[PDB]
């Protein structure tokens, strides 16, 4: 049962991995999970801001 | 536990071999590529390109520019010699300088035809006529015009166009020869003749310079890489 | 019909004629366009200022001798004084151009010589004294040529360039400058020599004015040579033109 | 591979494939069939050895150095730098600028000292190699904190065994390594003038991870580049005369070449 | 025993490194996961929010 | 992959990107085509370094002990602990919980010490290295019967071959490891404060399985670890002030950053 | 997801390759890249020049 | 780290084995083949023909 | 599959099997049952050993050579040539020109020398073998720089494990290798005769990476050769003589055969 | 790409092969390749000789 | 495009190439071929050399002064003893062949004269 996937090159070719023991905590690290997500953090306000709009009004 | 069996050539460090490795820098970011003029893909790419080939080696012309000239006057009697030199283009003197023979050196083997291309550079109001030959091993070389004139032989009329070719082609009982001296392996003797003489009017000069360009045909090949006998160190560098 | 030694070169507001020329050497078989938006890196908008900048410029003439080693120039830093082009380089950050070198030189049919003209991208030249780097004053001469030396530059405690001829100044065999772009012009045959370099680099732009991308390189390898009674004053012009000059990053104006 | 021979006969025209003019920076591209008679040779020869992927990917020697497990001289400090060797540096020097990725392969080799310590019995040592960015700390003794390696990257190896070898991707602010660079570091016109000005490479560093025995032991690593995946622009002409330094281009000047008789001569 | 070949790169230890190892608990029952505010996938999600900068930093 | 700036024009409008209000706790989402005129650029630069299982992901020494094969130190004991290394810690302390498997790596080295007995011919020496979970019998002394490990997991090395290496699942009674804890252990209000209420994590312990020689030999382990499949929540400033203690988070008062000469000095 | 490619071989058989790293740049070297284009150096005019024909007319 | 096991016969130069073996030119081309009389692919080809027997070997 | 007897009966008739003529240069294509009454026999033997494959496939030694860690001979130089051991030698020339891959194979070990150095603890001691096309520089010492190996194959090899071995292909400038020539060198006819004018194949040196010890240590290296894919033309008549040189083709002339008493009798 | 083949068994079982590196020259020997012709050799002569026929008629 | 002024004649190893020349002159209309067999006469099978006789034979060089009458060669004698022409003409008894004579003189713009070449048949003397 091997897993192919996409390998790490640049902009401007795939790998094979099969798991060997019956632990998930014995895989690889979790390399590829470029998932962002900043708006918890950078605008946690209650209202929406329109950025070309009066911060008060 | 697949049980192995490992055979001889484990954990030796053999410099030309091909594996896969772990990476220091992993999910490492590269830099993006741009387009940059004159990508090369080999280097026969290089050695296909012409070179100045100096023929006047001898004494202290080898600190100037005059080792790059070939004089060529007018001359009293006819048939009398101009150059020579053999076809080494590794070894030779003549030829392990240029960028033919600079590529040449970092292998072992050579193959394929050649080229040499002749610029007349004297006064537009200079004439000649020029007789450049090829002669295969197995006699010694050409003493006069009546023992060049056998050979692979290209006779120049200079004029308007001021630049002539002369190909040597691959005549060898082998495939490859060696850039190293083999005698085995030996290529020829290429000289160059006047056919009639250099005429000129009054108030011009008399004596002229020929230069020369060497360059390899589409047939060129080269085998086993090896390294340069030309640069060297005693210490490391700083 | 036409002929092949006749041509003209039109650039801004100026023509260039010549009657006897070999054909136009295009760079690396590439001609100079501007920068596109997949490969660009600074994001504000560049100043193209077109035919201000992308025009004929005239140097000094040298003078031909039967002993000359031969002359270079640094192409960015020779025109950094002339026109807009200078004055848009010396207030931008970044600036990015491509050249087309014509050098002239005319003789009879008396006279004999020949000359090599090659554009070196990254002419990185080395000094006289191991132990240090050359000065900019020695490297680069603006409103004037550099001129070769016949004979090895001494050594000591200096910062000169080694000027050596036969070795360019890069410590190689100048025979071998035929893997660069390049032009002879033959006093029998050749009147004039051009070469259209696109822009080298390694980076989409650059600072231009601690980097010099090429250097153009005239080497008398067959001396000049003529009979009593003809003439003996001959000068050697070089007229370049940048061609898709654009820049980015308005400052102050200054060199620091 | 290379082209075929194509078979000719007499000719009488006014075709001129010999005369040519070179004047116009142009190699004349002239076949032996067009100034003489031959035959149809079918060539199988392959340009497969003169490809800069099969030219360049060869391990060489760039550095070697050496530290103790006593005394003074307790690790080793290297600035990555290919321009010591003469050998790969007037290889990779062909060209303007490359671009590969890099293959590094350590020999790490210890020796017994001469000394007049009694009853050694030394047990097996172990290696550490680190790696620091330019930025980040420098290990200014040997048991200090920086080894801990939290975020720089390190290998342990244990002698006896094969040589540690790692991959390193094209580490570079810009679009290739520029191997010569025509200008000054300062927009004074001033100070670093060279390719010194674009050698922000980092800094290797080596130590014993114990001292293994009660004698003196001194241990050599010798560093190991392969290029892999190269790119390469704009060809140079090689260099011709003896490399001085490594961090400049100064020279002493050569003749063109070497030598022979007279220009009639057929020997060296 | 199928018949190998070991490579240079053998029983070293690259700090920076990414392999499968035995476990050291078998079949051991994780915690299961709970829903907390806040969380981090990116360094750049903290970059990319303002921090007061200490521009008089003179003397004392 | 990171955004793209859009090209934008001259502007004359009622519109007011730069002008904003600070005071609402929110950062200005502002692109710098809205303060100036910007041409198209295609961006191809990856965040892909920047996630937490990169920055996170890589071995690290958190200790070192030393134990003998003769005399009084026997054996080695380490109450389980990430916090006396500063590197380690100071990553982890970026967030409040976080919760990760871990990867453990033991480099473990023999050194022979100075002495006078004669005749030494060390044989290999193995070692044993054990973990006691909280509540099970600890080894007063080097051969007493705990070291029969008939349930406490241990691993048995033979010097000479690779690190011996584990794999550890998130061992937590709660929903993630907490790197700070603002309270006490008793419902009285007093006692432990601080995180060292949660650190229950077991002890680690090591030995010689034989003594190998009749001279005397120190053996340093060296442990590493490496967290996995990483999740991490609420960010939290970086520490500043230099760590004092592995229990607490007490500090010494320090200075916001260094000095510059004025308010205007481009130098540090 | 192996790569079948074909060997070095004289002239007048395959092999199997897999990749186990997730980093492009830890893959073999790319040995058969057979080609060339030497126009950019050797003929790098602005008008062509027939090879029969006299180059300056 | 598929985990695997060595058998008795490891790092032993058995002369007469058959394995596969990094190769120390690579992508070198072979010179090509040529047309020879008298191709061998047995040395029962050669015992197959005659040849003179030294039958009155006795003495000079 | 050898062939199977067919099975005959009497006969009388004119046809003459038995009768030839070997003027003709032709072997006698006669069968037993020609000659006399037979059975059919099914024949199952396989000539499956007597293959040039299977004949010249098995390594065999060609040469081995010694260097020291110290004093004079510290490294080892042989010019390529199977020449000098007889018995792939005369395995070879059996026929007049082959073809074939190469498998080589070292077998590299070291040996104490005695002395009256004391406190001797030796490293693990690591070698370099180096092949030199022909060419290229050679190490006129031992820390020269010709061992960086920027282009020259080389092979790394610690002492204690799987003896190094590479593949090689065909190298010759030729069609084939000629195990015979009879010519010379120079056109004049003379010079070089033999076939040492074709023996142009490189040199290959060998030498301790580091000295392991402070007493000494003479290491002897062993070379294999394995033909592999083996072309043979020509068939020739064994060697029979013993040889010389391992240049030319000299020998002492030796008797056709062992002798025995008379023309009758069935003893040696 | 595996390549199956028989293995050498006596008369009166297959093995697998698989090429891990891209030179031929490295393969394993080829050991079996059962084929003979002596007839360059035994009976090289122009005009046929049939075995049971005066040699000189 | 190509001018009527420049011509190369290659012919086995030989390449004779010229910048400033008038147009060939061949024969009296016909193009040397080889003997048919409705033409021949005797019967055994003749040795063609091709190469390695119909090739470029350069001769000395005479010089032209101010007061020259003229010279002449004798065409198949000229040849009788230089490379293989000259050695199967010395080993047969009978032969046949055609002739392509180039012959070049050089001067400058500031030089005057004619030279007037001509191939006679059957030249009595
Ligand atoms: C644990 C050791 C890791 C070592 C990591 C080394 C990373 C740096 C590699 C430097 C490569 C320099 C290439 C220079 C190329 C050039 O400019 O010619
Ligand atoms: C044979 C040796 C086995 C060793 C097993 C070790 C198991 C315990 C691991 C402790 C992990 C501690 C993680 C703390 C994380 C934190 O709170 O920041
Ligand atoms: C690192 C060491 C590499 C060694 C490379 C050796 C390459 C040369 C092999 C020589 C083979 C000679 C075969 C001779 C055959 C013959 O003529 O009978």
């Amino acid at each position: 049962g091997a897993q192919v996937s996409t390998q790490k090159t640049g902009a401007h070719i795939h790998y094979t991995n099969i798991n060997y023991y019956k632990d998930a905590a014995s895989n690889s690290a979790n390399r590829q999970d470029f998932t962002q997500d900043p708006g918890k953090f950078t605008e946690p306000v209650k209202d929406i801001m329109i950025k070309s709009l009066p911060a008060l009004n | 536990g697949l049980p192995t069996m490992n055979t001889p050539g484990s954990c030796q460090f053999l410099t030309s071999d091909d594996f896969q490795s772990p990476s220091a820098m992993p999910q490492y970011d590269v830099t993006p590529e741009m387009r940059i003029p004159g990508e090369v893909k080999n280097l026969m790419e290089i050695a296909e390109v012409d070179s100045v080939v100096p023929v006047q080696n001898v004494g202290e012309k080898v600190n100037s520019m005059e080792a790059y000239q070939i004089p060529v006057r007018s001359n009293e009697g006819s048939g009398t010699q101009v150059f020579g030199f053999p076809l080494q283009p590794g070894y030779s003197s003549v030829f392990s300088r240029t960028l033919l023979g600079e590529i040449l050196n970092y292998y072992t083997h050579w193959s394929g035809s050649i080229k040499l291309t002749f610029m007349f550079c004297g006064s537009a109001m200079a004439t000649g006529k020029f007789l450049l030959a090829y002669s295969p091993p197995g006699a010694g070389a050409p003493t006069k015009r009546v023992d060049a004139m056998l050979g692979t032989h290209v006779v120049w009329d200079v004029g308007l166009q001021s630049s002539c070719v002369l190909c040597i082609p691959w005549i060898s009982q082998t495939h490859y020869r060696y850039v190293t001296s083999d005698e085995y392996t030996a290529g020829g003797f290429i000289t160059c003749w006047y056919q009639t003489n250099i005429v000129v009017p009054a108030d011009a000069q008399s004596s002229c310079y020929i230069m020369c360009f060497v360059s390899a045909c589409n047939d060129f090949s080269v085998r086993l890489l090896k390294d340069t006998p030309f640069i060297s160190q005693q210490n490391f560098f700083q | 019909g036409y002929s092949d030694r006749a041509r003209s070169i039109t650039l801004g507001n100026s023509t260039i004629t010549t009657q006897e020329c070999a054909n136009v050497v295009v760079g690396y078989g590439v001609w100079p366009d501007y920068l596109k938006d997949s490969e660009a890196t600074a994001e504000d908008q560049p100043t193209q200022p077109d035919v201000a900048t992308c025009r004929f410029y005239t140097l000094d003439s040298v003078q031909w001798q039967k002993t000359s080693p031969g002359w270079w120039w640094k192409l960015p830093d020779a025109l950094s004084n002339l026109g807009l082009f200078g004055q848009n380089m010396q207030y931008h950050y970044l600036g990015r151009t491509g050249y087309t070198v014509h050098v002239q030189c005319n003789a009879s049919k008396f006279h004999q010589g020949c000359l090599l003209v090659v554009c070196v991208p990254e002419a990185e030249m080395g000094c006289a004294t191991l132990d240090n780097t050359p000065s900019s004053a020695e490297l680069l001469g603006g409103d004037s040529a550099k001129e070769f030396a016949d004979k090895p530059v001494a050594s000591g405690s200096n910062k000169l360039v080694q000027r050596v001829v036969y070795n360019a100044g890069m410590g190689v065999g100048v025979g071998n400058l035929t893997i660069f772009p390049h032009q002879w012009i033959n006093l029998r045959t050749n009147n004039s020599a051009t070469i259209v370099m696109p822009y080298t680099n390694s980076v989409p732009m650059d600072n231009m004015f601690r980097h010099n991308n090429v250097t153009l390189m005239v080497i008398p390898f067959v001396p000049l040579d003529y009979c009593p009674g003809s003439t003996t004053y001959v000068p050697i012009t070089v007229t370049i033109a940048p061609m898709c000059a654009e820049y980015n990053g308005l400052r102050l104006a200054g060199h620091q | 591979r290379v082209a075929d021979t194509v078979g000719t006969g007499p000719t009488n025209s006014e075709a001129i494939p010999a005369l040519t003019a070179a004047e116009t920076g142009h190699t004349s591209q002239v076949v032996p069939g067009d100034t003489m008679q031959t035959r149809h040779v079918k060539n199988y020869h392959s340009r497969s050895e003169s490809t800069i992927e099969n030219f360049l990917c060869r391990s060489a020697c760039v550095y070697f150095t050496e530290y103790e497990n006593s005394g003074a001289k307790r690790y080793a400090e290297w600035v990555l730098t290919p321009r010591q060797a003469a050998q790969l540096r007037r290889k990779l020097e062909f060209f303007t600028y490359v671009r590969f990725d890099l293959e590094l392969t350590f020999v790490i080799t210890s020796t017994q000292q001469p000394s007049t310590t009694q009853n050694q019995d030394a047990q097996i040592l172990t290696h550490q190699i680190m790696y620091v960015p330019p930025g980040g700390p420098v290990p200014d003794k040997v048991d200090s904190y920086v080894w801990q390696t939290s975020t720089n990257p390190s290998v342990f190896w244990t002698e006896g065994n094969a040589p540690p070898r790692m991959s390193i991707p094209f580490l570079s602010i810009g679009n290739a390594y520029s191997n010569f660079y025509d200008g000054w570091s300062e927009f004074s016109r001033n100070g670093v003038y060279g390719i010194n000005t674009l050698n922000n490479m980092g800094t290797l560093y080596a130590r014993h991870v114990n001292a293994g025995s009660t004698g003196p032991i001194k241990s050599t690593i010798r560093i190991y580049f392969k290029p892999k995946h190269v790119k390469a622009w704009i060809p140079r002409p090689p260099r011709l005369c003896q490399y001085e330094k490594a961090k400049n281009v100064n020279f002493q000047p050569s003749g063109v070449t070497t030598t022979r008789q007279s220009i009639t001569t057929m020997t060296n």
